[PDB]
RNA sequence: GAGUCU
């Protein structure tokens, strides 16, 4: 059974026959009555064989006393019925029949290696017109397709000077006539002459193609087959269904269709029938095989009796009801069931209840097993009955196997690893599986009717992988970010909250306790509550510099519930983490802390004494929910009142004609959303601040002890946002478009809402509902998308003695830092050897471990910037090294050799974004933008500091900004960047670059619902190419007239105005033009589509004035579904509509000559004197201004970068770092948390290719692109051997692209695409050698990455030596 | 003077499934939905209470 | 085809 490889070629007519083992001349299936296997038959037992196990038909030959007989008699061989499924059959045809496969599939292979039409060979093929095979005298060309009429004129003329055939025998003996040596050297020879670009696209396609088809050892012959096979008749069977009825596949229907018309075809044949009739059976056995092969793809496919097509045989290979997806990569399962969870908050965290009568099913050959060794049982047969009674001996057996004995739990969806986790069983009373509480965070369960899957790992390595990988007290931080995904929620939250939380006096306040232990006595006897304030002797024990832990005692001011708690806290941590109020964000950071200082064991009980008394204390509390509990602000009615005249203000001014419906439109949204703002601070206030209690001195007050708000301050369940709907304001409502209604609802869920306030509800309602359904499936297929490429890859090396990696700054955007240094370079590889400011002494080693330790003295000494090793940089030929990946987030240490990181990372991706189109959308109704960005201010002082910005002063005094990409720092008294903001283009700042600014001052100001065009020249202004009607419009007022003018795009404008450019031009007093300073350019702004214009021709202008105000609506809320394109567009590597020009060598600018306006760039670098020219359209306006010393890849029009640009001038790192930043950036927007490393994962295997320039010293040459990791050890060899070097680029792929490109036929068929994968292959020759993961899931093999690592490294050395 | 027409009854635009969900009004959408669509697959008991 | 968990 065991091999090394798989290959796929063209079956010859030779070795169709070899396969067979009897032609099927007839298409008879069974008798009626006498029901066996027909003569010559599709259910031949003569050629596939017997139905029983070693009997013949006649039944003269039975049993093994006959081993290897055929019988003479019916002629079957007495064997295994097995060979039924096994030996295949042939049809010989008497015609050629084109395979569909090489003649549809594009490129057409029959056509692209004939350099003939598509077209042109269908009219071949369905006997339309002849095709001129070899023209002896070449007044008749070859491969010329003569009709009807114009072949009767060479008939009589020349006649034997020319052989012109039809049919597929014509295609088949174009295809035999043809020499793959003489016109693969004529295509190379007379490419020299023209070299284009699509020429030398196409010609080498058939140089690839006529190269590789004779090494692949296939001729073109077998392209159309004169021998169709047959499927074996287990494969396709005829079996009885209960009742009389039979039952058969689509294929023996196909397949008798073929035989009728090829039988019938010799008929009239022998008949020598007129060619007519014999051409009409010639097409109908094209129709009929081309729908055996793949129905629907030539035609309309053969629909049979129900009405819908027959299935073929390449639908049983192609797509997910293929082989492939359904039955190969995924399968079902023995030793598996499911049921009801439900809770178990009694059990461990390494425990799951599971029922009697599942576990007795599950574990049968296991307790038959036990039942022999203990001498109760005889037999199996025995055995059986014995369980199948239920004795009593049986249930103590299967006690006996359970225990110690793992069981694997599954739920749907399987987004991450942690969807499968290993338990320890208990046996249970009813019939539903009881789940821990704290891994349901990991599983997404909630009990209101899941169900699980269960799984027996039976062999010993898969107990033993199920205790040490998969069991869940191994798994407790996410693989995707480093943080723990076992973490309280709900009752147990709120249980710690109602402990540790503290009130005023209540009972016993200022006592003095001995212990914990005496705080639970007073607690417990009845004399303290567990609020109040309380001396209590408490002693911790903190960890040496050594690991000895020292004991510190203490008098501590906590409460009687803080001091209770202590007493599950483990010895190592402080007793500071206890004494404040826990809510949910500070237990997840317990047992982060817990786990970093103590280890696996003391989290795992630690989390368990967690859930047990919070639960309980959750219970003594007696939290509840009441219609008084959603307490609504007195002033709600008086904020509205006040909302609904501002609201009222705008739209009677809107019916006046002053504001337009856009701007109303917008307007009205920032007075309603900022009134939800003031109606549920209102509501905050007197919720969070209303408890006003009377303590032993007089009076004071605290945070309310609501039972509503305790639950949402805690976050056990709901938030601020949930409370609005309750007790405040309902808000804005979102459209099913996205867009925001204008109408809010003013009422909450306490007060009620009206008919119509519940109609309007409805349209978010079902929008939501219906992404939860709908849209799954678009992020599904990103986590299926990236799984395919990433999968390969496993850490192969250590170390791989790599210098490289990439410089990550700290995401400081938005005023607060959104993502520490720290965050960013913890568990990472120093790259190159980072110190402290003061270069003199190193501070951290090249090759060493980011520990938190390391960490905190980066914090210490004020590392900015630091270089660090990652994955992409990796210069491992075979995967990726443990260096470079660097810590395991899930495990808190360095990642072992084997694990598989690409599934990992693809997962972490996949599982936020599929899992968010299900969260925020169930539970989402309401919209709640808020895009009002007027107005930057700074928090700290400091002095202002721009960059990439360009402004000019305004007739105002005003500093206004004319440059897009402005950003603006706040440097402190050091000189480091603590704050960070967008300022936008035409916006008005307060002071200029490095002046002081204090604390709280509006440093920028501008307009959020506009996007101005500012000027940088004072004058007048002129209309170029605005003429009314083509490229503009005109609508005008009263008594005096003041008329707007609206810029009409390519949408909204006709064909006359079409190359017409609208612009501004900037004149003098004169007439003339203005020429913008230092500059040969004439001043004028090109104004957009839609663009609003209040200024008409000939109106007087200062410098920083607003020519014209483009609109800017967008009011759709951002959530995963707006985003989620963006990320899978920026992972398949799309340029955009519009991308941004960049500089491609570094030297001096010149500008050159014109086309009509489009622009174009002779630049004459320094040092490499020839030129590089390339074309500009008009209306881009540059941020160069010429003449300039401009470098690679420097921003020359501004706009979105191509992906591709940026790796093909500013190298690996540059790319890196765009799609890290720019997906990254879009799950931070939701608040997802992803580790860059899992994103750089993906980016290695898009940088994947390489496409070779320069000649080398194999068989690369030129054009041919080859993956990195085979070039280099190709490079290795010769730069020590010598002979020509491999001159390179690397190529950026998308995960779509870089899946089909790799060498494994096997992980591309199983992707997408099977029907062209497999032909591609076919015709290369190309043999799968099994490398990945994908291909040993399919062969039924251990994976060659985790446990079957070291297993699979061990078959290599086998392989090496002899 | 400018009414034209009014609403027969407060019921009329919730569905039958609907019209049993009591205080439907200080009720979710998306709650209220999926109960009454729940309230369809009530198995009925042995006394109808 | 009508549902259940996401
Ligand atoms: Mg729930
Ligand atoms: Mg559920
Ligand atoms: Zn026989
Ligand atoms: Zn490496």
């Amino acid at each position: 059974e065991e091999f090394d490889a798989i290959k796929i070629a063209l079956a010859s007519p030779d070795m169709i026959r070899s396969w067979s083992f009897g032609e099927v001349k007839k298409p008879e299936t069974i008798n009626y009555r006498t029901f066996k296997p027909e003569r010559d038959g599709l259910f031949c037992a003569r050629i596939f064989g017997p139905v029983k196990d070693y009997e013949c038909l006649c039944g003269k030959y039975k049993r093994l006393k006959h081993r290897g007989v055929i019988c003479e008699k019916c002629g079957v061989e007495v064997t295994q019925t097995k060979v039924r499924r096994e030996r295949m059959g042939h049809i010989e045809l008497a015609s050629p029949t084109a395979h569909i496969w090489f003649l549809k599939s594009l490129p057409s292979r029959i056509g692209l290696l004939l350099d003939m039409p598509l077209r042109d060979i269908e009219r071949v093929l369905y006997f339309e017109s002849y095709v001129v095979i070899e023209g002896g005298m070449t007044n008749l060309e070859r491969q010329q397709i003569l009709t009807e009429e114009q072949y009767l004129d060479a008939l009589e003329e020349f006649g034997d000077e020319f052989d012109a055939k039809m049919g597929a025998e014509a295609i088949q003996a174009l295809l035999k006539s043809m020499d793959l040596e003489q016109e693969c050297e004529q295509l190379r020879e007379e490419l020299n002459e023209t070299n284009s670009e699509t020429k030398r696209k196409k010609l080498t396609k058939r140089i690839k193609l006529l190269e590789a088809f004779v090494q692949s050892g296939n001729k073109p012959e077998w392209m159309i087959l004169t021998v169709l096979p047959v499927l074996p008749p287990d494969l396709r069977p005829l079996v009885p269904l209960d009742g009389g009825r039979f039952a058969t596949s689509d294929l023996n229907d196909l397949y008798r269709r073929v035989i009728n018309r090829n039988n019938r075809l010799k008929r009239l044949l022998d008949l020598a029938a007129p060619d007519i009739i014999v051409r009409n059976e010639k097409r109908m056995l094209q129709e009929a095989v081309d729908a055996l092969l793949d129905n629907g793809r030539r035609g309309r496919a053969i629909t049979g009796s129900n009405k819908r097509p027959l299935k073929s045989l390449a639908d049983m290979i192609k797509g997910k009801q293929g082989r492939f997806r359904q039955n190969l990569l995924g399968k079902r399962v023995d030793y598996s069931g499911r049921s009801v969870i439900t809770v178990g908050p009694y059990l461990r965290l390494h425990q799951c209840g599971l029922p009697k009568k599942m576990a007795l099913e599950l574990f049968k050959p296991f307790i038959y097993g036990k039942l022999e060794l203990r001498g109760l049982a005889t037999t199996i047969k025995a055995a059986k009955k014995m369980v199948e009674r239920e004795e009593a001996v049986v249930w103590d057996i299967l006690d006996e196997v359970i225990r110690e004995h793992p069981v694997l739990l599954n739920r749907a969806p399987t987004l991450h690893r942690l969807g499968i986790q290993a338990f320890e069983p208990v046996l249970i009373e009813g019939k539903a599986i009881q789940l821990h509480p704290l891994v349901c965070a990991a599983y997404n369960a909630d009990f209101d009717g899941d169900q699980m899957a269960v799984h027996v790992p039976l062999t010993l390595e898969a107990q033993l992988e199920a205790r040490a990988l998969m069991m869940s007290t191994n798994n407790i931080l996410s693989p995707a970010n480093g943080e723990p995904i076992i973490v309280p929620s709900q009752d147990v939250v709120l249980g710690l909250y109602y402990m540790t939380r503290d009130c005023v006096n209540a009972k016993g306040e200022g006592m003095v306790l001995t212990g914990p232990k005496e705080a639970e006595r007073l607690y417990r006897s009845g004399l303290a509550s567990l609020h109040a304030r309380v001396k209590v002797r408490i002693t911790e024990y903190e960890k040496d510099a050594n690991g000895e832990l020292v004991a510190k005692t203490s008098l501590k001011d906590t409460t009687v519930g803080r001091a209770i708690l202590w007493m599950i806290v483990p010895k190592g941590l402080p007793y500071s983490i206890v004494n404040q109020a826990l809510g949910k964000k500070a237990i997840s950071k317990m047992l982060n802390t817990c786990y970093r200082i103590l280890g696996l064991k003391p989290t795992v009980i630690f989390a368990d004494q967690i859930m047990y008394t919070g639960f309980a204390y959750a219970a003594r509390s007696g939290a509840s929910v009441g219609i008084d509990d959603m307490v609504i602000p007195e002033k709600k009615h008086e904020i509205i009142s006040e909302a609904e005249a501002e609201v009222a203000e705008i739209q009677e001014q809107f019916q006046s004609g002053l504001v337009t419906a856009g701007e109303r439109y917008n307007k009205v949204i920032d007075i309603w959303a900022a009134a939800n703002d003031r109606v549920s601070k209102a509501m905050m206030d007197n919720l969070q601040t209303e408890t006003v209690i009377n303590r032993d001195g007089q009076e004071e007050k605290q945070v309310s002890f609501n039972s509503i708000y305790m639950m949402a301050d805690s976050g056990a369940r709901g938030s601020a946002a949930q409370i609005r709907q309750l007790a405040g304001m309902r808000g804005l409502m979102a459209k099913p478009d996205g867009s925001i209604i204008e109408t809010p609802i003013t009422a909450n869920f306490r007060e009620g809402l009206n008919v119509l306030q519940y109609f309007i509800s409805t349209h978010g309602a079902r929008k939501g509902l219906a992404d939860t359904a709908l849209k799954t499936a678009n992020s599904g297929y990103l986590t299926r998308r990236l799984v395919d490429v990433a999968q390969d890859l496993v850490v192969t090396e250590d170390d791989c003695g790599t210098h490289e990696g990439i410089m990550m700054t700290p995401v400081i955007e938005g005023g607060d830092v959104k993502e520490p240094l720290r965050d960013r370079v913890l568990g990472r590889v120093t790259a190159e050897d980072v110190l402290k400011p003061g270069t003199a002494d190193i501070l951290v080693p090249r090759n060493t471990l980011l520990h938190e330790q390391w960490c905190d003295l980066l914090e210490e000494n004020s590392v900015d910037a630091v270089k660090v090793r990652s994955v992409v940089s990796c210069d491992t030929d075979f995967g990726v090294c443990a260096h470079c990946y660097g810590r395991d987030l899930a495990r808190g240490h360095i990642i072992n050799k084997g694990e598989a990181i690409g599934v990992i990372a693809a997962q972490s991706i996949g599982e936020p974004g599929t899992q968010l189109t299900m969260r925020t959308f169930h539970i989402g109704g309401a919209a709640s933008r808020a895009a009002a960005e007027s107005s930057i201010q700074v928090k700290n002082k400091g002095s202002i500091k721009l960059s990439n910005v360009k402004s000019v002063v305004n007739s105002s005094g005003k500093l206004v900004i004319t440059s897009r990409n402005t950003e603006l720092k706040l440097i402190d008294e050091f000189g480091r960047t603590k704050e960070s903001y967008k300022v936008p283009y035409g916006a008005v700042l307060a002071k200029g670059d490095g002046e002081q600014v204090a604390g709280g001052e509006t440093v920028a100001n501008w307009d959020p619902h506009t996007m101005p065009v500012i000027t940088e020249v004072s004058g007048f202004v002129r209309f170029t190419d605005m003429i009314d009607g083509q490229t503009i419009t005109r609508q005008t007022d009263e008594l005096t007239g003041l008329s707007s003018l609206v810029v009409l795009d390519s949408a909204e404008r006709t064909a006359g105005g079409k190359d017409l450019r609208p612009a501004l031009k900037i004149v003098d007093a004169q007439g003339n033009d203005v020429l913008i300073p230092g500059t040969d350019m004439p001043a004028q702004y090109f104004l957009p589509g839609k663009a609003i214009v209040q200024l008409e021709d000939g109106v007087q202008i200062s410098s920083g004035d607003t020519l014209a105000r483009i609109p800017q609506e967008s009011g759709g809320t951002k959530d995963i579904t707006g985003g989620l394109p963006r990320v899978a567009d920026l992972f398949e590597a799309r340029r955009p509509k519009e991308p941004a020009i960049l500089a491609e060598i570094s030297g001096i600018v010149s500008f050159g000559k014109e086309t009509k306006g489009k622009r174009r760039l002779v630049i004459t670098p320094v040092d490499g004197s020839d030129p590089y020219e390339e074309m500009i359209p008009k209306w881009r306006q540059l941020n160069v201004f010429e003449g300039e010393r401009v470098e690679r890849g420097d921003v020359i029009s501004d706009g979105p970068e191509a992906p591709h640009d940026i790796l093909r001038l500013r190298g690996v790192h540059a790319v890196t770092r765009y799609i890290v930043n720019e997906v990254q950036d879009v799950y931070r927007l939701q608040g997802v948390k992803i580790n860059d490393k899992h994103i750089e994962v993906i980016v290695r295997q898009m940088l994947r290719k390489a496409t070779i320039v320069n000649a080398g010293s194999s068989d690369f040459l030129e054009g041919e692109q080859v993956e990195y990791s085979r070039v280099k050890i190709a490079n290795r060899e010769l730069e020590a051997n010598g002979k020509v070097g491999a001159t390179y680029s690397r190529d950026l792929l998308g995960i779509t692209k870089a899946s089909l490109a790799t060498e494994s036929f096997i992980s591309a068929a199983s992707f997408q695409e099977t029907t062209r994968v497999l032909t591609e292959a076919a015709v290369a020759g190309k043999r799968d050698e099994l490398r990945g993961l994908k291909e040993n899931v399919i062969v039924g093999r251990l994976i060659p990455a985790g446990t079957g690592y070291a297993y699979h490294q061990d078959r290599m050395r086998r392989r090496a030596a002899g | 003077d400018q009414v034209d027409y009014m609403d027969v009854s407060t019921q009329q635009v919730v569905s039958v499934g609907a019209s049993l969900i009591p205080f439907l009004e200080h009720d979710d959408a998306n709650r209220a939905l999926m109960g009454a669509n729940m309230q369809r697959q009530a198995v009925p008991t042995l006394r109808a209470d």
